């Protein structure tokens, strides 16, 4: 019979006020004979109707995806709620029942730091200007660049890092060309995590 | 020449 | 029935002629009615008899596990050499083939730039060193720190992120006291790689 994956909402939606967060419950393997699913939706064990059903989408491998999407609160999600997604179809012997929520623990201010290229890599076209981001708690967070208020899309960031402390790191990188960076331009790095105040901090770096 | 790495040997050019 | 699982060596392993690496095909799910396991092994096509089977292990889930191990030089595997295990057994209809190599590509050589802790991280009691890793392929690479000939193991590295230019990139973090970084210890970051002169550089990091 299908089988069910819930996902969380985008780290980005959860922490600006403007989006919509919303968690996603996907059915594949479901028959050509026996398309019809029911969703049923607890929030922590209660149920709830305000789910919106997505087109269904054939495949071609002989199964159709079926795609429930719950919005939900931010205060809700970031409040720790949890969100269960009940599967119930005719190739089933039993409902297939999945749960999410945010990870649980402490919540740790994220530490923004950033650094400078080295003098080593001033021989280059183009030199790193780093953002290194650690001891925060969860691992939830988005981060950007920019400069002068214009976005600096030519970066790169690692998944978050799990440290010896319990917290988690990641580093981010920004490319630019080494001339942008010799004649005195301001670079920011640009941090979303639940536990910065007003969940938002950006840190400066110039020659 | 040759490089070691915590007194063990890496490789030789 | 069995089923087949073929694993790369350490990269370390391949970048210290010091160190012996090996190629290891694992075959799970081995029947108690049928436990007789058949290797053959191929480099680029053409067979090897120099395998060695390690000794057959029971599981918990009362099945067995049996494993062949191929020896390889260094210079065959960074030359990107392809190395087949071939499993042949009584429970199979057919014969299963796993093969595995170097990932395909024109090998560059990584920049290795250390950086030292942001001036605002200096109220703490524990300071971050960085070793950036850019511009690298493939991806197989080993990352470790020192100071004073002995390891400092107190550190935490990115796995791999591939790059805009088709490379890869990484950083390595080491964590120490304040006091230490003040004191004027020398630390360094040790990078093996492929690419690399005798496949080795070490860059060095101190109060300045
Ligand atoms: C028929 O084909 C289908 C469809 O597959 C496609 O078409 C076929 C023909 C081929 O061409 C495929 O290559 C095509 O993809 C097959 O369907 C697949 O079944 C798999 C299960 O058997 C399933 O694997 C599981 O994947 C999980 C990750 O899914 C992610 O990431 C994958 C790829 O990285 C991606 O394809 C998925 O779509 C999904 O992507 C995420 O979707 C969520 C939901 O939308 C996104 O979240 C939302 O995003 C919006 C914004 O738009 C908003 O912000 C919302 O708030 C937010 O919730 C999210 O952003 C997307 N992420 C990414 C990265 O894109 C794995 O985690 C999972 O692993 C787990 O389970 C395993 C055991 O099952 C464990 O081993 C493991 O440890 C894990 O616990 C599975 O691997 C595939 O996802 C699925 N493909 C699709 C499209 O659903 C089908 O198998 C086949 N049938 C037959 C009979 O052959
Ligand atoms: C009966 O039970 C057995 C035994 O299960 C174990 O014990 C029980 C109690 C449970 O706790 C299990 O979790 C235990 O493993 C079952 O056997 C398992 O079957 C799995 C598939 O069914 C198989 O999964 C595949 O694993 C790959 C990675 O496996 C790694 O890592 C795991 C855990 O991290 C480890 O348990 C494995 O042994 C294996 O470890 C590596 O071994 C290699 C070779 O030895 C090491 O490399 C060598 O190292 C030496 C020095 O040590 C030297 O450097 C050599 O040069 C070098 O070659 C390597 O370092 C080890 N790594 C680690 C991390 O330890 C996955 O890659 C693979 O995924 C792929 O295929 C999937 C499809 O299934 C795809 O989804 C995916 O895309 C991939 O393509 C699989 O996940 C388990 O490994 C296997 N367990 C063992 C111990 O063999 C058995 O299934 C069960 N039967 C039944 C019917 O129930």
């Amino acid at each position: 019979g299908p089988s069910v994956f819930l996902f969380p909402p985008k780290p980005k939606d959860t922490l600006e006020a403007s989006r919509t967060p919303e968690v996603t419950c996907v059915v594949v393997d479901v028959s050509h004979e026996d398309p019809e699913v029911k969703f049923n939706w607890y929030v922590d064990g209660v149920e709830v109707h305000n789910a919106k059903t997505k087109p269904r989408e054939e495949q071609y491998n002989s199964t159709y995806r079926v795609v429930s999407v719950l919005t939900v609160l931010h205060q809700d999600w970031l409040n720790g709620k949890e969100y269960k997604c009940k599967v119930s179809n005719k190739a089933l012997p039993a409902p297939i029942e999945k749960t999410i929520s945010k990870a649980k623990g402490q919540p740790r201010e994220p530490q923004v730091y950033t650094l400078p290229p080295s003098r080593e890599e001033m021989t280059k076209n183009q030199v790193s200007l780093m953002c290194l981001v650690k001891g925060f708690y969860p691992s939830d967070i988005a981060v950007e660049w920019e400069s002068n208020g214009q976005p600096e899309n030519n970066y790169k960031t690692t998944p978050p890092v799990l440290d010896s402390d319990g917290s988690f790191f990641l580093y981010s990188k920004l490319t630019v060309d080494k001339s942008r960076w010799q004649q005195g331009n301001v670079f920011s790095c640009s941090v979303m995590h639940e536990a910065l105040h007003n969940a938002y901090t950006q840190k400066s770096l110039s020659l | 020449d040759c490089a070691w790495h915590l007194g063990e040997l890496v490789w030789c050019t």
